């Protein structure tokens, strides 16, 4: 489900499903 | 950054999960 146009919530919405209980980092300027 | 890798061109799970902890 990864394998597409990502946008904000979308994108935020992918990496929690993805990275599960390790975590991750959003960081939109970078 | 992941906005320019997964946004406004296609995402793919090598670089979505290069931004877990």
């Amino acid at each position: 489900f990864v394998n597409q146009h990502l946008c904000g919530s979308h994108l935020v919405e992918a990496l929690y499903l993805v990275c599960g209980e390790r975590g991750f980092f959003y960081t939109p300027k970078a | 950054g992941i906005v320019e890798q997964c946004c406004t061109s296609i995402c793919s799970l090598y670089q979505l999960e290069n931004y877990c902890n």
